[PDB]
């Protein structure tokens, strides 16, 4: 299957959450839920095996307080000045089935070779981008990944 | 993440960031950034530009000292794994190398070749390439292809009930169209045309000599030099001087520092196979033409598997006798020719003393001595040696004799690689009944021949007197005969 | 007319079977010094290894375990050598060097240099513009994405990412993803098991679409390519070269001094496979053992199996986080493309041991796809309507198209045989 790209405008692949309760979907559209509960950021539910499943814990300013990654099979607990592996504290930078962790000056960066990005940075921002093949398959605050804006949301 | 190259928008007090050492915050930039080690990354990237910090232009970061980012000229060097400095130079045997903008610059030197017939089954060329071929003929080591100036020779021959079990049996050396042959046994005997002769000789350029009761060393002057461990099996190490560099041929190569052409027969094409290699370098049409199988000596018996198992591993282990080489040589093909030897010969002690004998003058060519390496195993030839010598690990230099310190020269080659094995005591001289005795019993010599003590000699009407070792000469010496016109 | 001559009458200097040669014999001199008995052919007379004897001009040329009869024709590489007077005649054409890489990290280089590395970040597999930066063509880089497979700490390739000029392909999982940014400077053909991905510089890409990569360079890039697939200079010692342009002893530095990202964690080495599982080990040894049998015996002459047994064996034992027979298929047949290059077309694939489902591409009620271990060079399609082929690849085995006289045309964009494209 060849696929061809030429357009490098790839918002429609970024799902973000930053200032106050602020989220931007997959698809573009951009709302506010004050929720300080914990919610799906974003998980693979349109197979039979879930590749990846990733949610967000807001805490009293809109601070972040966990963030919690399933990676086929992997267990990543991120929280403020601490990295949990499958329950295990790590030393950044953590590689490990296919999923690399790393600190930077402004962000925190866990790539998982299955096609994802996430980014928490250090002005309370969790950006997700995601492989074009999980379009249409995805649920939870970031859409379900269809190029389309409110329908199916 | 559109697409766009957006401008630096934050200040000092407008949303102000702060980045580690002199990295300057960009909000966009290439993610790629250009380390000392990775000078070249920001070109060689894929991704879009991002928001971070970043280092200023012209510099790149210095990941190996964690200096924050530092100029291009400014950058260090890596080699295993110690940190070098602009301008700092290593050298290898066969190269040396200078840091320069966080890159290695290297030069050419000089560099002679070794190639090796270890357990008479395992070879290594000139060129580094490795095989293991059982033959049982005579087959030609090195020769040059357009020449017969020099000529080597080695005797493979089966010497068990299989196959698969080669000994060394004798090295010909031939030199100046076999005008000069000299055969040297596995049992130390040393034949010069056809004669059975006694070391050292010092014949038609070839110098052949005995550093210990374990070596003989024989030294060309065409740059050929032959080591030949005969305790506990006769193994070989020949060296080649530069100067011969793609010029010889045979089954060490032609040393071309190539090693896809190093099995390339005489017919003009190179083989696939060591054995369709080795057996066009036969000597005799009667010898069995070698093919090679795939057996695992160590599978048909668990008791030999567990022994070659249990006294191999210490080459590969890096806390054992042989762990200050790991950097020097790598030992997985002496562990393999250990496991090998070990497993397949009657006689497994012989054969892994063989192998941990050839690791250890592997090291010693490298320059790393190992003494004290034969506790636990191979504590035999330690105490098989004559009754006046003693064992040495570290043997670089060549055995005093009597003889030497009547003439003042000593027939040897000076310059060799460490061997080890048993040798005079220090302050202890070789007697010519190969016995080691002290200064004053060493015999006193004139005109090469033996005076034995209480003797004297007539000489220009000096009558000198052999006393304690020493020619004392009656009425002071005798300065200089002058003839008259 | 071999006569027995035994060294009880020796006379000074006669040698007797001593110094008696054969067609084997390449080296003619003389060496032995004194008598040997044996078989003697007459004077002047050298034996042909059946018994009779001939003259030295008259033996036949000797290859691989096989003899030639004068003018015989062989093929080396790209060149042709033909026997004459006990010589080889070959021409003296440069062609390509074939990088590969496959298994639980198992290269093989340009130059022929062959070691195990297991680097979990991307790595360049080769590119040019590495000395000065400059030299002429155009820019083009090929690397490999890896990830851990296995718990022993093997890494095995997943994407392999092809940067040329402006343009970029990935091959990932089983398909490509031309992320582009003039034309394309590519050509995308399914083969076989075989990808091939063919570029106008000069360089050839197989991909087996599981773990492996077989990179074919021109010989116009000779001295001019680094990365872990060696600096094609007919040299293998020095192709352990870092990035730092030093060539070191460590294949660990080697590999991690090649990451494409610095701050990626720097690889170990791994534990013994075979050790740390020892339950598998005899598994392992039972199925690669495929490699020493009568299946392959017509390559050992020509591929010699040792590596590829070893990192059979090793991948097998390494492979115990799920998909042993991947695993054992791709270690196979890496050794089958190898005697398959060499023109040995060896059938080794039975319905128990890495089965080939042809007939999934049958269309209802058709009958047409076949397995070839060889491949067909040259088969009728849209984009060869002549029927050509070019060579530059060799035995590309897998399930192939035999479209039938009436549609004898076959499109791979309709994946179907059509009398007129
Ligand atoms: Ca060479
Ligand atoms: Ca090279």
């Amino acid at each position: 299957p060849v696929v061809r790209a030429s357009n490098p405008a790839h918002n429609g692949r970024v799902c973000s959450t930053w200032g106050s309760f602020h989220y931007k979907t997959f698809d573009g559209d951009v709302f506010r839920f004050p929720g300080l509960c914990n919610y799906v950021f974003s998980e693979h539910c349109g197979a039979a095996y879930e590749d990846f499943n990733i949610q967000l814990r807001r805490s009293q300013a809109p601070t972040l307080s966990r963030v919690l990654m399933k990676v086929d099979g992997v267990v990543i607990q991120l929280t403020k000045g601490s990295v949990l592996v499958n329950g295990h504290p790590v030393l950044l930078p953590f590689s490990q089935s296919g999923v690399l962790i790393q600190q930077s000056s402004s962000y925190t960066k866990v790539e998982a070779r299955l096609g994802l990005v996430l980014m928490w940075n250090h002005d309370d921002s969790l950006l997700l981008e995601l492989d074009t093949k999980y379009a249409n398959k995805t649920c939870g605050l970031c859409g379900d990944f269809n190029g389309m804006p409110v329908v199916s949301e | 993440h559109a697409g766009g190259l957006p401008q630096d928008w934050r200040g000092p007090d407008f949303c102000p960031q702060k980045c580690p050492n002199n990295m300057q915050y960009h909000e966009c930039r290439s993610p790629c950034a250009d380390t000392c080690s990775n000078q070249e990354h920001s070109r060689a990237c894929e991704d879009h530009c991002v928001a971070g910090c970043f280092c200023p232009e012209g510099t790149v970061l210095d990941d190996i000292g964690q200096t924050g980012c530092v100029p291009v000229s400014k950058c260090a060097c890596v080699y295993n794994g110690a940190a070098y400095a602009p301008g700092a130079t290593y050298s290898t045997d066969c190269t040396n190398c200078t840091c320069s903008g966080g890159r290695w610059s290297c030069q050419e030197v000089p560099c002679p070749g070794t190639c090796s017939v270890l357990g008479g089954a395992h070879f290594s060329t000139f060129d580094g390439k490795q095989y293991t071929v059982h033959g049982d003929c005579s087959y030609v080591l090195t020769k040059p292809c357009d020449s017969s100036a020099f000529t080597v020779l080695a005797e493979l021959r089966r010497c068990g009930l299989t196959d698969s079990e080669t000994c060394l049996k004798s090295v010909t050396l031939s030199l100046d169209g076999a005008q000069t042959v000299v055969v040297i046994k596995a049992s130390g005997e040393v034949f010069l045309n056809q004669i059975y002769t006694q070391l050292p000789i010092s014949a038609a350029n070839v110098t052949i000599f005995r550093p210990s009761t374990f070596f003989i060393i024989a030294q060309t002057s065409l740059g050929l030099q032959l080591n030949l461990q005969l305790v506990p099996t006769m193994q070989l190490f020949m060296q080649l001087a530069p100067k011969l560099r793609g010029q010889t041929c045979g089954l060490c190569g032609n040393f071309n520092s190539i090693q896809a052409d190093d099995f390339r027969t005489l017919s003009g094409v190179v083989e696939a196979t060591a054995a369709a290699f080795f057996n066009t370098f036969k000597t005799q049409a009667a010898c069995p033409n070698i093919r090679n199988s795939f057996e695992d000596p160590c599978s048909l018996s668990v008791e030999n598997e567990k022994y070659a198992q249990h006294w191999c591993s210490q080459l590969t282990d890096a806390d054992g006798p042989f762990g200050r080489c790991h950097a020097a040589v790598k030992p997985g093909t002496y562990y393999s020719n250990c496991m090998f030897d070990t497993c397949n010969c009657e006689r497994s002690e012989d054969c892994l003393c063989a192998a941990l004998s050839s690791y250890v003058h592997a090291c010693a060519a490298k320059g790393v001595q190992l003494g004290g390496w034969r506790d636990g195993v191979c504590t035999k030839p330690m105490t098989t040696c004559p009754k006046s010598m003693t064992y040495h690990y570290h043997v670089s230099t060549c055995q005093p004799t009597c003889r030497s310190l009547s003439e003042g020269d000593i027939t040897c080659s000076v310059g060799f690689i460490p061997v080890d094995g048993c040798i005079c005591p220090k302050g202890t001289f070789l007697d010519d009944t190969g016995k080691c005795v002290q200064a004053s019993n060493c015999p006193c010599y004139h005109r090469g021949s033996m005076i034995p003590n209480g003797e004297s000699v007539h000489d220009s009407g000096a009558i000198c007197t052999c006393t304690h070792g020493k020619l004392s000469c009656i009425g002071g010496q005798a300065p200089a005969p002058v003839c008259a016109a | 007319p071999m006569v027995f001559f035994d060294c009880r009458n020796a006379t000074p200097g006669d040698t007797g079977a001593g110094c008696q040669k054969s067609c084997h014999t390449l080296d003619m001199t003389c060496y032995s010094p004194q008598c040997v008995p044996g078989c003697v052919c007459p004077d002047g007379l050298v034996a042909d290894g059946e018994g009779g004897c001939i003259t030295a001009e008259d033996c036949p040329c000797v290859h691989n375990e096989a003899s030639y009869r004068a003018g015989q024709t062989i093929r080396v590489g790209c060149n042709t050598c033909t026997c004459d007077s006990r010589m080889w005649r070959c021409t003296d054409d440069p062609c390509l060097a074939t990088c590969a890489v496959y298994g639980d990290g198992h290269y093989l280089t340009f130059d022929g240099q062959s070691y195990s590395f297991n680097g979990d970040c991307e790595y360049t597999l080769v590119q040019n513009h590495c000395g000065g930066k400059d030299s002429t063509q155009d820019s083009f880089r090929v690397v490999t994405e890896n990830v851990p497979c296995g718990t022993t700490g093997t890494t095995c390739s997943k994407a392999i990412k092809i940067f040329l000029g402006g343009f970029e392909l990935k091959l990932s999982h089983g398909k490509v993803e031309v992320i582009g940014t003039q034309e394309v400077p590519y050509t995308i053909r399914q083969m076989g098991i075989y990808l091939v991905v063919d570029t106008d510089i000069g360089l050839v890409l197989l991909w087996d679409k599981k773990t492996s990569i077989f990179i074919n360079l021109s010989p116009e890039f000779k001295g001019r390519v680094c990365g872990l697939c060696g600096n094609f200079d007919d040299i293998a010692v020095n192709d352990f070269a870092t990035r730092s342009r030093s060539v070191v002893g460590d294949v660990l530095e080697f590999g991690n001094s090649w990451k494409l990202s610095p701050s990626c964690p720097d690889a170990l080495a791994p534990k013994d496979p075979c050790t740390a599982n020892p339950f598998r080990k005899s598994w392992a040894q039972k199925q690669c053992s495929i490699l020493h049998g009568p299946t392959f015996a017509a390559c050992h002459a020509h591929v010699e199996p040792a590596r590829y047994y070893e990192a059979c064996v090793n991948d097998a034992c390494a492979c115990d986080s799920g998909g042993d027979c991947e695993c054992f298929c791709t270690a196979v047949a890496a050794y089958a493309q190898a005697c398959h290059e060499v023109g040995l077309c060896v059938s080794w694939r039975t319905p128990s041991i890495c089965p080939l489902f042809c007939d999934y591409y049958n269309p209802e009620g058709q009958c047409e796809w076949h397995y070839q271990p060889c491949g067909v060079p040259c088969l009728r399609t849209c984009r060869n309507p002549r029927g050509d082929c070019l060579r530059d690849v060799r035995g590309l085995e897998g399930c192939y198209p035999k479209c039938p006289p009436e549609a004898p045309i076959f499109d791979e964009d309709k994946m179907q045989c059509v009398a007129t494209c």
